[PDB]
This record gives structure tokens, C-alpha cells and sequence, in this order.
């Protein structure tokens, strides 16, 4: 058998679950799972095609094998923790700044 | 656009992809797929920052 | 508008994958 | 068996806060004027632990059985040492092997053997008259013991155990910990001189005795002491006083502390890594004083909450009678292509009716089939020789 | 003789030699496996480590 080079067909026993949008929680289409927020799209896809890569090669939209709905890929993974004192000789104090 | 070119390479391995490996081979043989993907990438680090 | 001269301005327009290159770990 | 204790009036516990306290030697290495921090079970700074009351002087009297995790900070502020000792196991009933460590008045009798635990086991003495001293005479701990496989005899000593009115005087904290088998003991003394709270003085643990051993502690249970003075009766349902008594049970986490080590080796201050900004400033630069200036630390990442499962619906079965376990396949020049697709497939239901020898799959997991999909799946069913079987390999001629 | 999953605690006794300093030779003092010279010292460590 092949891993990943066509429509998904035959896989195994499994279920399936709801939909959810405006989340940054784990999905999984054709066996390939991954982490980000599925949203709408606007973009133009063909029906002999599901999977797709932009510059990055990474999966940004994954259409749905259920309904057939092109759903965007967007990690939540953006951001960063800075923590600036003035020092511990004047106050106890610190600010948290995000980047 | 180096950097990013070396996520897509498997360096000696069958697949560039972490989600994928950890998908299809168990954890006490995926050790010695997981050290290419590491050590091919600590190299392109090493030579961007010098 | 804003504090620059004529010969700053015109220098500005010679000189000549935002949010997509910072998914990986490239923090501008 | 024991007796069973009337009149326990249950009164909800209440909930202290621990302060710089858990913090003891991780490993047997001197080290002076040099930070080191590694990994090792600590109890945080400013956690919210259940504090249980035993005060009787009422009508208080209850101990539970709490299950043994990954460190457990006990810690208990005795008048005049009340709290004997503690049993560990699974099940306390005779049937694996139990830890009991009672501390008596003459010896600390540590034995392990397979005690037949009573209902409510606890201890019982006895206050004469003539004499005027405090005695064991109700020993109810268990009533049999049959296979042993550790005995230990503590040196011969001196004490009492008094049992009269005052305040809390000495304290005694231990680290029950269970790494590998290993029962490590930590303890260590501090007099006090209060009536309640805790102080929020820092101390350091320091190791009695490691008993090299390989047990399974689920549960444990700390046992408590009664006074029969000349004024009660002595009976085992009014004529029982506790006494003024607490202890506090604290579970450890694994935390990363800063230990400090001044000119003598003595660990005397501890700053946590992961609780507050500030603290994490100090140990990310191994230095208890920052300046002016702005540090960077990790990175801010959003967890998931959900799991979305999209796969096809599908409806159909692959037949599984004429691929595995028919009657007659192909020859080895001359094998039949099997097209198997648009079916479910799986391979938990071919050990009701066929038996495997050699089942194995290179390149992938045999439990990791049914997560990823399949494409173009073929059976080659051929039968040859068993002198083949070893040359039919991916990686075999 | 039955050896379990259990941390054995009877074993053997271990030759014991002598001790020799002012050389540059090999000692193993409990675990520890070093070469160098064995000078006096004058600070002392912990009665458990």
C-alpha cells in the first residue's frame, strides 16, 4: 500500500467527530494530523485536488473529505514572553511584556 | 529562504514531517529517524549564525 | 505632513511571507 | 480485628499555606559557594495544602487513607510527640507487602512482613497512678503476621511520651519518597514555640536511612496515640483523649529550585524556577541580583483544548474469507493481484478466525495502521517453501 | 540461588587494599574513579555525603 498520494478511499476503522471554526485546536484529514485554526477561505481549488503548499511547503488549506470544504491552516503558535525589571536593589516588581 | 528550504529535506530519512513519523513508527524505533531530522538541521543553524 | 524634507522622500522610494516566515521561529 | 470508636464527630479540615518549606539535599555531593540546580521532587512555594485537625484537649478523631504519589511532605507539630508511627501498601489486608514503621517508646520497630490491618487501627497508653508514667498497654496495629522478608531493630533508648495539657514544642517533618523501590527517609527536628500555624522559617531535610528495598506503596495511613489517664474510665468509646494534635500532608512536584551553598555547605535559601516573573529571572541568570536591564526567557505557545477526527464516511467492509484463511492460493511465478479499496480494513479481526506466525511490518508500526489512511492496497497471496520464508525480506537475498 | 526484580542486598565483600599519595596513580574511593595526586585538606564535607 501507498502512504499519501491519493484521495482518501479506503483508510481504516474510524469515526468522526464535529466542526469546529475559530479554534486553535488539533485537527486531522487523510491521516495527516496537525495544529491550527480552520476559518474560511477564498482561494480557488480544483476537484481532482485536496492537499496543497504554498512558498513554506507546508499544508495551509486541506480540503474537507466529508463535506468537501476548503478550510485554512493557521497555528496560533505567535507570540513570545519578556519579562523587564528595574532591579531588585529599588522595588520587587517586574513587567511582562509579550513580543 | 535557506533556512526554510531545510524543513523539506529529509536528510537521510523517509519523511521531513514530525507529525508523520510519529504516526506510523513506535517510539522505540522512530529514535533513529527523529536524529537525522535534528542533526541535519543543527548544521544549516550553525552555519547561519557564524 | 510628517518631519522630513524633499531630498529624504525621494530617497525613500529607491530603496525598495510577513507572517508566514514567523510561524518557524524567525522573529523580526 | 480492632475495636470500633464511638462518638467521632467529622468536622470539615481546613486548608494552610506553606512557606519556603521542601526543600532538602537532591544529591550526596558537598558543594560551597557554587549555584546547582538539577531535577528532583520539591514541594512548591506558596501551594495550597489540606490541613487536618486532631484537637481533642472536641470529640475529634479521624484518620483517613490517603494514596501514596510521587513525594509526600509530612510534616506534624506534636505537644509531646503524639503521632507514633505509619503503615504503607496497596490494599492492607495481609496480602502484598506492607511497610509498617512504628515508633515506640523503647525501639523503632521496623518490619516488613504481611500484617493483617485491623478496621481503625491505633495506639493506646496508659497513665498509672503509683508510678506516674506513660506506658504502652493497647497495642492495636494487627493481629497476626505470617511471611517477612525485612526486619530491622532500632538502637535501645529513653522516652516517655507524655501526654498532658500545653502547646506545640517539637516538630518533626518526613519526606516519604518510593523512586525506583528505593523507601528513602528524610527526617528532621526543629523546636517551636507557638499554638498554631506553621512557622515560616526555612529548613533543610536531612536523611536518616535508606532501605534498599523493592515494594509497591499505594496507600498509607498515619496512626495517632490516646491518652488513658486515672480520671477516664478507659473504655474504647468515651474514655479516649486524643490530645492536641496536627499534622499536614503535602504532596511534592517536580520543580527545579536554585540551591544555595555558602562557606560551610549548608543549603540555606532556595528560589523556584517556575512560579513567579521575578523568581524566574533569578534563575535563568544563576544570580540572586539583577540589575537594569531587559532578558529575554522562553516563548509564549497557545496549547490546544479540542481534537477534531475527520475521516470519510464509509460503509463497506473488505472481505477478509477469501484473503486470509481460505483454501488455495497462487504459486510464486504466478501470483494473484487482490485489489482492496473502497472497504474498511482492519487487522484486530484476524485473530478470531485464522492464527498468525510471523506477523511483522517493516517501515511501519503494526498499531500505527488504523490512525494513518491507505492508498492502493494489493495482496500478493502466494505459498512457498518455509526455506524461503528468510529470504522474503525487505532487506533480505 | 533466585535473583527477582527486587534490589538484591546480598552480595560479596570487596578487597580492600591500602592507601598511598604523594604519586600520581589511579584510586577509586566508593563509585568515584580518578587519577591524580592525593593532597591533605583542610575543610571537611557533610556526616552523609
Amino acid at each position: 500500500f501507498e502512504l499519501l498520494h491519493a484521495p482518501a478511499t479506503v483508510c481504516g476503522p474510524k469515526k468522526s467527530t464535529n466542526l469546529v471554526k475559530n479554534k486553535c485546536v488539533n485537527f486531522n484529514f487523510n491521516g495527516l494530523t496537525g495544529t491550527g485554526v480552520l476559518t474560511e477561505s477564498n482561494k480557488k481549488f480544483l476537484p481532482f485536488q485536496q492537499f496543497g503548499r504554498d512558498i513554506a511547503d507546508t499544508t495551509d488549506a486541506v480540503r474537507d473529505p466529508q463535506t468537501l470544504e476548503i478550510l485554512d491552516i493557521t497555528p496560533c503558535s505567535f507570540g513570545g514572553v519578556s519579562v523587564i525589571t528595574p532591579g531588585t536593589n529599588t522595588s520587587n516588581q517586574v513587567a511582562v511584556l509579550y513580543q | 529562504n535557506t533556512l526554510v528550504k531545510q524543513l523539506s529535506s529529509n536528510f537521510g530519512a523517509i519523511s521531513s514531517v514530525l507529525n508523520d513519523i510519529l504516526s506510523r513508527l513506535d517510539p522505540p524505533e522512530a529514535e533513529v529517524q527523529i536524529d537525522r531530522l535534528i542533526t541535519g538541521r543543527l548544521q544549516s543553524l550553525q552555519t547561519y549564525v557564524t | 505632513p510628517s518631519k522630513r524634507s524633499f531630498i529624504e522622500d525621494l530617497l525613500f522610494n529607491k530603496v525598495t511571507l510577513i507572517c508566514a516566515q514567523k510561524f518557524n521561529g524567525l522573529t523580526v | 480485628q480492632c475495636v470500633n470508636l464511638t462518638t467521632r464527630t467529622q468536622l470539615p479540615p481546613a486548608y494552610t499555606n506553606s512557606f519556603t518549606r521542601g526543600v532538602y539535599y537532591p544529591d550526596k555531593v558537598f558543594r560551597s559557594s557554587v549555584l546547582h540546580s538539577t531535577q528532583d521532587l520539591f514541594l512548591p512555594f506558596f501551594s495550597n495544602v489540606t490541613w487536618f485537625h486532631a484537637i481533642h484537649v472536641t470529640k475529634r478523631f479521624d484518620n483517613p487513607v490517603l494514596p501514596f504519589n510521587d513525594g509526600v511532605y509530612f510534616a506534624s507539630t506534636e505537644k509531646s510527640n503524639i503521632i507514633r508511627g505509619w503503615i504503607f501498601g496497596t490494599t492492607l489486608d495481609s496480602k502484598t507487602q506492607s511497610l509498617l514503621i512504628v515508633n515506640n517508646a523503647t525501639n523503632v520497630v521496623i518490619k516488613v512482613c504481611e500484617f493483617q490491618f485491623c478496621n481503625d487501627p491505633f495506639l493506646g497508653v496508659y497513665y498509672h497512678k503509683n508510678n506516674k508514667s506513660w506506658m504502652e498497654s493497647e497495642f492495636r496495629v494487627y493481629s497476626s503476621a505470617n511471611n517477612c522478608t525485612f526486619e530491622y531493630v532500632s538502637q535501645p533508648f529513653l522516652m516517655d511520651l507524655e501526654g498532658k495539657q500545653g502547646n506545640f514544642k517539637n516538630l518533626r517533618e518526613f519526606v516519604f519518597k518510593n523512586i525506583d523501590g528505593y523507601f528513602k527517609i528524610y527526617s528532621k527536628h526543629t523546636p517551636i514555640n507557638l499554638v498554631r500555624d506553621l512557622p515560616q522559617g526555612f529548613s533543610a531535610l536531612e536523611p536518616l536511612v535508606d532501605l534498599p528495598i523493592g515494594i509497591n506503596i499505594t496507600r498509607f495511613q498515619t496512626l495517632l496515640a490516646l491518652h488513658r489517664s486515672y480520671l477516664t474510665p478507659g473504655d474504647s468509646s468515651s474514655g479516649w483523649t486524643a490530645g492536641a494534635a496536627a499534622y499536614y500532608v503535602g504532596y511534592l512536584q517536580p520543580r527545579t529550585f536554585l540551591l544555595k551553598y555558602n562557606e560551610n555547605g549548608t543549603i540555606t535559601d532556595a528560589v523556584d524556577c517556575a512560579l513567579d516573573p521575578l523568581s524566574e529571572t533569578k534563575c535563568t541568570l544563576k544570580s540572586f541580583t539583577v540589575e537594569k536591564g531587559i532578558y529575554q526567557t522562553s516563548n509564549f505557545r497557545v496549547q490546544p483544548t479540542e481534537s477534531i477526527v475527520r475521516f470519510p464516511n464509509i460503509t463497506n467492509l473488505c472481505p477478509f474469507g477469501e484473503v486470509f484463511n481460505a483454501t488455495r492460493f497462487a504459486s510464486v511465478y504466478a501470483w494473484n493481484r487482490k485489489r482492496i479499496s473502497n472497504c474498511v480494513a482492519d487487522y484486530s479481526v484476524l485473530y478470531n478466525s485464522a492464527s498468525f506466525s510471523t506477523f511483522k511490518c517493516y517501515g511501519v508500526s503494526p498499531t500505527k495502521l488504523n490512525d494513518l489512511c491507505f492508498t492502493n492496497v494489493y495482496a500478493d497471496s502466494f505459498v512457498i517453501r518455509g526455506d524461503e520464508v528468510r529470504q522474503i525480506a525487505p532487506g533480505q537475498t
